Protein backbone atom coordinates (compact mmCIF):
# COMPACT_ATOMS: atom_id res chain seq x y z
CA UNK A 1 0.00 0.00 0.00
CA UNK A 2 2.20 2.52 -1.13
CA UNK A 3 -0.45 5.69 -0.28
CA UNK A 4 -0.43 4.23 3.23
CA UNK A 5 3.36 3.95 3.48
CA UNK A 6 3.90 7.32 2.18
CA UNK A 7 1.71 8.94 4.95
CA UNK A 8 2.51 6.75 7.70
CA UNK A 9 6.70 7.11 7.17
CA UNK A 10 6.12 10.77 6.55
CA UNK A 11 4.54 11.01 10.14
CA UNK A 12 7.19 8.51 11.32
CA UNK A 13 10.01 11.18 10.74
CA UNK A 14 7.42 14.12 12.13
CA UNK A 15 7.28 12.53 15.16
CA UNK A 16 10.89 11.77 15.17
CA UNK A 17 11.67 15.18 15.26
CA UNK A 18 9.40 16.49 18.08
CA UNK A 19 9.80 13.78 20.32
CA UNK A 20 14.06 14.67 20.05
CA UNK A 21 13.19 18.48 20.32
CA UNK A 22 11.35 17.89 23.94
CA UNK A 23 14.58 15.82 25.15
CA UNK A 24 17.25 15.59 22.72
CA UNK A 25 19.92 13.79 24.88
CA UNK A 26 17.93 11.22 25.73
CA UNK A 27 17.70 7.90 23.47
CA UNK A 28 14.43 7.52 21.78
CA UNK A 29 12.10 4.42 20.71
CA UNK A 30 8.77 4.48 19.59
CA UNK A 31 6.52 2.72 16.93
CA UNK A 32 5.28 5.17 14.54
CA UNK A 33 3.10 2.52 12.87
CA UNK A 34 1.35 1.75 16.06
CA UNK A 35 0.44 5.52 16.75
CA UNK A 36 -1.03 6.07 13.21
CA UNK A 37 -3.35 2.93 13.60
CA UNK A 38 -4.00 4.48 17.38
CA UNK A 39 -5.13 7.61 15.64
CA UNK A 40 -6.95 6.41 12.37
CA UNK A 41 -8.87 3.74 14.95
CA UNK A 42 -9.69 7.63 16.61
CA UNK A 43 -10.61 8.97 13.38
CA UNK A 44 -13.36 6.39 12.65
CA UNK A 45 -15.37 8.19 15.43
CA UNK A 46 -14.34 11.46 14.22
CA UNK A 47 -16.49 14.26 12.44
CA UNK A 48 -15.82 17.55 10.94
CA UNK A 49 -12.67 19.57 11.82
CA UNK A 50 -11.88 17.29 14.36
CA UNK A 51 -11.42 14.17 11.80
CA UNK A 52 -9.71 16.59 8.98
CA UNK A 53 -7.50 17.36 11.36
CA UNK A 54 -6.71 13.96 12.70
CA UNK A 55 -6.38 12.82 9.39
CA UNK A 56 -4.26 16.04 8.35
CA UNK A 57 -1.82 15.49 11.30
CA UNK A 58 -1.28 11.40 10.26
CA UNK A 59 -0.25 12.87 6.71
CA UNK A 60 -2.83 12.49 4.64
CA UNK A 61 -3.73 14.01 1.31
CA UNK A 62 -7.34 14.68 1.96
CA UNK A 63 -7.82 15.95 -2.05
CA UNK A 64 -6.51 13.04 -2.71
CA UNK A 65 -8.00 10.41 -0.52
CA UNK A 66 -10.81 9.76 1.33
CA UNK A 67 -11.63 8.58 5.55
CA UNK A 68 -13.05 5.14 3.60
CA UNK A 69 -9.87 4.31 1.49
CA UNK A 70 -8.08 5.08 5.06
CA UNK A 71 -9.88 2.85 7.09
CA UNK A 72 -10.03 0.16 4.29
CA UNK A 73 -6.37 0.84 4.04
CA UNK A 74 -5.54 0.13 7.88
CA UNK A 75 -7.53 -2.90 7.62
CA UNK A 76 -6.03 -4.17 5.18
CA UNK A 77 -2.48 -3.93 7.02
CA UNK A 78 -3.69 -5.33 10.26
CA UNK A 79 -4.44 -8.68 8.45
CA UNK A 80 -1.48 -8.39 6.27
CA UNK A 81 0.88 -7.92 9.82
CA UNK A 82 -1.23 -10.68 11.58
CA UNK A 83 -1.20 -13.27 9.17
CA UNK A 84 0.58 -16.45 10.02
CA UNK A 85 4.32 -16.82 9.48
CA UNK A 86 6.93 -19.32 11.22
CA UNK A 87 9.74 -17.03 10.50
CA UNK A 88 8.80 -13.75 12.59
CA UNK A 89 6.65 -12.88 15.09
CA UNK A 90 4.49 -10.26 14.81
CA UNK A 91 0.91 -9.29 15.74
CA UNK A 92 -0.74 -5.78 16.18
CA UNK A 93 -3.92 -5.62 18.03
CA UNK A 94 -6.67 -2.91 18.80
CA UNK A 95 -9.10 -2.69 21.80
CA UNK A 96 -11.78 -0.32 23.13
CA UNK A 97 -12.64 -0.39 27.20
CA UNK A 98 -15.88 1.71 27.36
CA UNK A 99 -17.96 2.28 30.20
CA UNK A 100 -20.76 0.16 30.07
CA UNK A 101 -23.50 2.83 30.14
CA UNK A 102 -21.79 4.78 27.53
CA UNK A 103 -24.23 4.65 24.45
CA UNK A 104 -22.51 3.58 21.30
CA UNK A 105 -23.26 3.90 18.05
CA UNK A 106 -23.65 0.06 16.26
CA UNK A 107 -22.38 1.19 13.44
CA UNK A 108 -19.18 2.84 15.11
CA UNK A 109 -18.71 -0.70 17.41
CA UNK A 110 -19.41 -2.44 14.02
CA UNK A 111 -16.97 -0.80 11.99
CA UNK A 112 -14.05 -0.92 14.47
CA UNK A 113 -14.41 -4.54 15.01
CA UNK A 114 -14.71 -5.16 11.15
CA UNK A 115 -12.11 -2.17 9.99
CA UNK A 116 -9.15 -2.49 13.16
CA UNK A 117 -10.74 -5.49 14.77
CA UNK A 118 -11.47 -3.85 18.20
CA UNK A 119 -13.76 -5.57 20.57
CA UNK A 120 -15.52 -3.33 23.13
CA UNK A 121 -15.03 -4.58 26.78
CA UNK A 122 -17.16 -3.12 29.44
CA UNK A 123 -15.09 -1.54 31.92
CA UNK A 124 -15.83 0.40 35.13
CA UNK A 125 -13.38 3.57 35.09
CA UNK A 126 -14.82 4.57 38.46
CA UNK A 127 -12.70 1.49 40.01
CA UNK A 128 -9.74 3.22 38.96
CA UNK A 129 -7.10 0.54 39.78
CA UNK A 130 -8.71 -2.37 38.71
CA UNK A 131 -9.69 -0.53 35.01
CA UNK A 132 -5.91 0.47 34.57
CA UNK A 133 -4.99 -3.07 35.33
CA UNK A 134 -7.36 -4.52 33.13
CA UNK A 135 -6.07 -2.35 29.98
CA UNK A 136 -2.50 -3.01 31.04
CA UNK A 137 -3.27 -6.52 31.35
CA UNK A 138 -4.12 -6.68 27.67
CA UNK A 139 -1.63 -5.33 26.68
CA UNK A 140 1.13 -7.03 28.63
CA UNK A 141 -0.62 -10.25 26.99
CA UNK A 142 -0.57 -8.99 23.67
CA UNK A 143 3.04 -7.99 24.05
CA UNK A 144 4.36 -11.09 25.61
CA UNK A 145 4.72 -9.46 28.80
CA UNK A 146 7.25 -6.63 27.24
CA UNK A 147 4.83 -3.57 27.63
CA UNK A 148 3.15 -3.40 31.65
CA UNK A 149 2.72 -0.19 32.59
CA UNK A 150 1.33 1.50 29.59
CA UNK A 151 -1.64 3.23 31.26
CA UNK A 152 0.20 4.90 34.59
CA UNK A 153 -2.70 7.95 35.75
CA UNK A 154 -6.63 7.21 34.65
CA UNK A 155 -8.99 9.34 36.06
CA UNK A 156 -12.27 7.92 37.57
CA UNK A 157 -14.21 10.32 35.01
CA UNK A 158 -12.79 8.22 31.65
CA UNK A 159 -15.33 7.08 29.66
CA UNK A 160 -13.23 5.27 26.45
CA UNK A 161 -9.63 3.97 26.19
CA UNK A 162 -8.94 3.27 22.53
CA UNK A 163 -5.71 0.80 22.78
CA UNK A 164 -3.24 -0.72 19.97
CA UNK A 165 -0.37 -2.85 20.70
CA UNK A 166 2.28 -4.23 18.22
CA UNK A 167 4.48 -7.23 18.92
CA UNK A 168 7.76 -7.59 17.12
CA UNK A 169 10.12 -10.73 17.56
CA UNK A 170 12.68 -11.85 14.85
CA UNK A 171 16.15 -13.75 14.10
CA UNK A 172 18.76 -12.38 12.36
CA UNK A 173 19.69 -13.76 9.06
CA UNK A 174 22.81 -13.73 10.16
CA UNK A 175 23.29 -13.82 13.67
CA UNK A 176 26.09 -12.96 16.39
CA UNK A 177 27.62 -15.27 18.23
CA UNK A 178 28.06 -14.61 21.90
CA UNK A 179 31.58 -16.17 21.88
CA UNK A 180 32.47 -12.60 19.86
CA UNK A 181 30.14 -10.65 22.41
CA UNK A 182 33.43 -8.65 24.62
CA UNK A 183 32.82 -5.31 26.81
CA UNK A 184 33.57 -2.31 25.14
CA UNK A 185 33.38 1.53 25.01
CA UNK A 186 30.85 2.80 23.82
CA UNK A 187 31.28 7.03 23.84
CA UNK A 188 28.36 9.04 24.69
CA UNK A 189 30.49 11.84 23.80
CA UNK A 190 34.08 12.46 22.38
CA UNK A 191 35.70 12.26 26.29
CA UNK A 192 33.31 9.97 28.00
CA UNK A 193 31.81 6.73 27.57
CA UNK A 194 30.57 3.75 29.26
CA UNK A 195 30.87 -0.45 28.76
CA UNK A 196 28.57 -2.36 26.72
CA UNK A 197 28.58 -5.94 25.68
CA UNK A 198 29.27 -5.30 21.93
CA UNK A 199 28.68 -8.11 19.75
CA UNK A 200 30.75 -8.70 16.36
CA UNK A 201 30.23 -10.17 13.26
CA UNK A 202 33.48 -10.77 10.21
CA UNK A 203 33.52 -10.53 6.79
CA UNK A 204 29.66 -10.12 6.31
CA UNK A 205 29.15 -9.14 2.90
CA UNK A 206 25.65 -6.97 3.36
CA UNK A 207 24.01 -3.96 2.21
CA UNK A 208 26.29 -0.80 2.87
CA UNK A 209 26.10 3.05 2.13
CA UNK A 210 28.45 5.68 2.82
CA UNK A 211 26.45 8.87 2.68
CA UNK A 212 29.08 11.39 2.33
CA UNK A 213 25.98 14.31 2.45
CA UNK A 214 25.15 13.47 5.43
CA UNK A 215 28.64 11.90 7.21
CA UNK A 216 26.91 9.24 7.76
CA UNK A 217 27.47 5.12 7.54
CA UNK A 218 24.26 3.16 6.36
CA UNK A 219 23.97 -0.36 6.65
CA UNK A 220 21.05 -2.91 6.48
CA UNK A 221 20.69 -6.07 8.71
CA UNK A 222 17.95 -8.52 7.85
CA UNK A 223 16.38 -10.70 10.10
CA UNK A 224 14.55 -14.01 8.92
CA UNK A 225 10.95 -13.23 7.13
CA UNK A 226 10.14 -9.74 5.48
CA UNK A 227 11.72 -7.51 7.95
CA UNK A 228 14.87 -5.67 7.98
CA UNK A 229 16.70 -2.91 9.96
CA UNK A 230 18.59 0.17 8.75
CA UNK A 231 21.36 0.72 11.30
CA UNK A 232 22.38 4.99 10.83
CA UNK A 233 25.83 5.43 12.31
CA UNK A 234 26.57 9.52 12.00
CA UNK A 235 29.66 10.58 12.41
CA UNK A 236 31.20 11.67 15.84
CA UNK A 237 28.75 15.43 15.96
CA UNK A 238 26.78 14.74 13.22
CA UNK A 239 24.10 13.34 14.82
CA UNK A 240 22.19 16.71 14.82
CA UNK A 241 22.81 16.76 10.64
CA UNK A 242 21.17 13.58 10.32
CA UNK A 243 18.48 14.09 12.52
CA UNK A 244 17.65 17.42 10.68
CA UNK A 245 17.87 15.78 7.52
CA UNK A 246 15.74 12.35 8.12
CA UNK A 247 12.46 12.84 5.86
CA UNK A 248 10.81 9.60 3.84
CA UNK A 249 13.36 11.26 0.75
CA UNK A 250 16.41 10.43 2.63
CA UNK A 251 15.22 6.92 3.43
CA UNK A 252 14.48 6.74 -0.10
CA UNK A 253 17.96 8.21 -1.40
CA UNK A 254 19.33 5.70 1.56
CA UNK A 255 17.81 2.82 0.04
CA UNK A 256 18.23 3.04 -3.33
CA UNK A 257 22.25 3.78 -2.70
CA UNK A 258 22.89 0.62 -0.59
CA UNK A 259 25.67 -1.72 -2.67
CA UNK A 260 26.80 -4.89 -1.51
CA UNK A 261 30.03 -4.99 0.58
CA UNK A 262 31.97 -7.36 2.31
CA UNK A 263 32.70 -5.51 6.01
CA UNK A 264 35.10 -6.79 7.75
CA UNK A 265 34.27 -6.56 11.24
CA UNK A 266 30.34 -4.75 12.23
CA UNK A 267 30.24 -4.22 16.19
CA UNK A 268 26.75 -3.73 17.69
CA UNK A 269 26.18 -3.45 21.33
CA UNK A 270 23.70 -5.61 22.96
CA UNK A 271 21.35 -3.52 24.67
CA UNK A 272 17.55 -3.22 25.65
CA UNK A 273 16.08 0.86 26.17
CA UNK A 274 12.89 1.69 27.15
CA UNK A 275 10.62 5.25 26.64
CA UNK A 276 7.43 6.42 27.57
CA UNK A 277 5.66 9.24 26.51
CA UNK A 278 2.64 12.11 26.60
CA UNK A 279 1.80 12.45 23.04
CA UNK A 280 -0.58 15.37 23.65
CA UNK A 281 2.05 17.96 23.11
CA UNK A 282 3.54 16.83 19.97
CA UNK A 283 -0.04 15.93 18.49
CA UNK A 284 -0.89 19.34 18.98
CA UNK A 285 2.00 20.63 17.10
CA UNK A 286 0.89 18.43 13.97
CA UNK A 287 -1.96 20.11 14.20
CA UNK A 288 -4.40 17.85 16.13
CA UNK A 289 -5.91 20.07 18.82
CA UNK A 290 -9.93 20.04 18.43
CA UNK A 291 -9.63 16.47 19.35
CA UNK A 292 -8.61 17.89 22.40
CA UNK A 293 -10.64 20.91 23.18
CA UNK A 294 -14.44 21.48 24.43
CA UNK A 295 -15.15 21.65 20.66
CA UNK A 296 -14.18 18.44 19.69
CA UNK A 297 -16.74 16.26 17.81
CA UNK A 298 -16.40 12.84 18.29
CA UNK A 299 -20.10 12.51 17.53
CA UNK A 300 -19.25 9.30 15.39
CA UNK A 301 -18.93 7.27 18.30
CA UNK A 302 -21.72 7.66 20.17
CA UNK A 303 -24.03 10.35 17.55
CA UNK A 304 -23.49 13.40 19.77
CA UNK A 305 -20.51 15.98 20.74
CA UNK A 306 -20.32 14.63 24.13
CA UNK A 307 -16.65 13.11 24.00
CA UNK A 308 -13.47 14.64 23.66
CA UNK A 309 -9.46 13.05 24.23
CA UNK A 310 -7.88 14.32 27.68
CA UNK A 311 -4.28 12.31 26.64
CA UNK A 312 -2.63 10.26 24.34
CA UNK A 313 -0.05 7.88 25.63
CA UNK A 314 2.65 5.46 24.31
CA UNK A 315 4.98 2.79 25.52
CA UNK A 316 7.67 0.96 23.30
CA UNK A 317 11.01 -1.28 24.11
CA UNK A 318 13.47 -2.21 22.20
CA UNK A 319 15.74 -5.44 22.83
CA UNK A 320 18.80 -5.90 20.69
CA UNK A 321 20.42 -9.31 21.54
CA UNK A 322 23.12 -12.00 19.40
CA UNK A 323 20.17 -14.32 17.86
CA UNK A 324 17.64 -11.03 16.85
CA UNK A 325 15.59 -8.54 17.85
CA UNK A 326 12.15 -8.27 20.52
CA UNK A 327 10.37 -5.00 20.18
CA UNK A 328 7.20 -4.21 20.94
CA UNK A 329 4.98 -1.03 21.50
CA UNK A 330 1.36 0.21 23.01
CA UNK A 331 -0.71 3.83 22.44
CA UNK A 332 -3.62 4.75 24.20
CA UNK A 333 -6.53 7.17 23.62
CA UNK A 334 -7.76 8.16 26.83
CA UNK A 335 -11.51 10.05 26.14
CA UNK A 336 -13.72 12.02 29.02
CA UNK A 337 -17.63 13.39 28.44
CA UNK A 338 -17.93 16.57 27.11
CA UNK B 1 42.09 -2.72 4.55
CA UNK B 2 37.91 -3.57 4.54
CA UNK B 3 35.48 -1.41 6.36
CA UNK B 4 35.27 -1.48 9.95
CA UNK B 5 31.79 -0.07 11.12
CA UNK B 6 31.50 -0.19 14.88
CA UNK B 7 28.46 0.94 16.29
CA UNK B 8 30.58 2.45 19.65
CA UNK B 9 28.48 6.12 19.66
CA UNK B 10 25.01 7.52 19.27
CA UNK B 11 23.91 5.82 16.18
CA UNK B 12 19.64 5.66 15.04
CA UNK B 13 17.38 2.03 14.12
CA UNK B 14 14.60 2.03 11.54
CA UNK B 15 12.62 -1.64 11.94
CA UNK B 16 10.94 -1.53 8.58
CA UNK B 17 9.02 -4.17 6.69
CA UNK B 18 9.53 -5.20 2.96
CA UNK B 19 6.29 -5.75 2.24
CA UNK B 20 4.22 -3.33 3.57
CA UNK B 21 6.66 -1.00 3.96
CA UNK B 22 5.73 0.09 7.34
CA UNK B 23 8.41 1.38 10.01
CA UNK B 24 7.49 -1.04 12.67
CA UNK B 25 9.88 0.91 15.16
CA UNK B 26 12.14 4.40 15.38
CA UNK B 27 15.21 4.51 17.72
CA UNK B 28 17.89 6.47 18.39
CA UNK B 29 20.62 4.84 20.68
CA UNK B 30 22.69 7.76 22.67
CA UNK B 31 23.38 5.81 25.99
CA UNK B 32 22.41 1.62 25.36
CA UNK B 33 22.98 2.09 29.95
CA UNK B 34 20.78 5.08 30.10
CA UNK B 35 18.87 5.28 33.35
C1 LIG C 1 13.72 1.23 1.92
C2 LIG C 1 12.42 0.58 1.40
C3 LIG C 1 12.01 1.11 0.02
C4 LIG C 1 11.55 2.58 0.07
O1 LIG C 1 12.65 3.45 0.13
C5 LIG C 1 10.55 2.85 1.24
C6 LIG C 1 10.96 2.24 2.61
C7 LIG C 1 9.80 2.31 3.55
C8 LIG C 1 9.32 3.73 3.64
C9 LIG C 1 9.04 4.34 2.31
C10 LIG C 1 7.79 4.63 1.96
C11 LIG C 1 7.47 5.34 0.73
O2 LIG C 1 6.32 5.52 0.37
C12 LIG C 1 8.64 5.88 -0.03
C13 LIG C 1 9.75 4.85 -0.06
C14 LIG C 1 10.15 4.34 1.35
C15 LIG C 1 11.23 5.24 1.98
C16 LIG C 1 11.25 0.79 2.36
C17 LIG C 1 11.64 -0.04 3.58
C18 LIG C 1 12.44 -1.21 3.00
C19 LIG C 1 12.52 -0.97 1.48
C20 LIG C 1 13.78 -1.59 0.92
O3 LIG C 1 14.81 -1.78 1.53
C21 LIG C 1 13.73 -2.05 -0.52
O4 LIG C 1 14.82 -2.93 -0.63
Amino acid sequence: DRGLASANVDFAFSLYKQLVLKAPDKNVIFSPVSISTALAFLSLGAHNTTLTEILKGLKFNLTETSEAEIHQSFQHLLRTLNQSSDELQLSMGNAMFVKEQLSLLDRFTEDAKRLYGSEAFATDFQDSAAAKKLINDYVKNGTRGKITDLIKDLDSQTMMVLVNYIFFKAKWEMPFDPQDTHQSRFYLSKKKWVMVPMMSLHHLTIPYFRDEELSCTVVQLNYTGNASVFFILPDQDKMEEVEAMLSRETLARWGDSLEFREIGELYLPKFSISRDYNLNDILLQLGIEEAFTSKADLSGITGARNLAVSQVVHKAVLDVFEEGTEASAATAVKITLL
Amino acid sequence: TRTIVRFNRPFLMIIVDHFTWSIFFMSKVTNPKQA
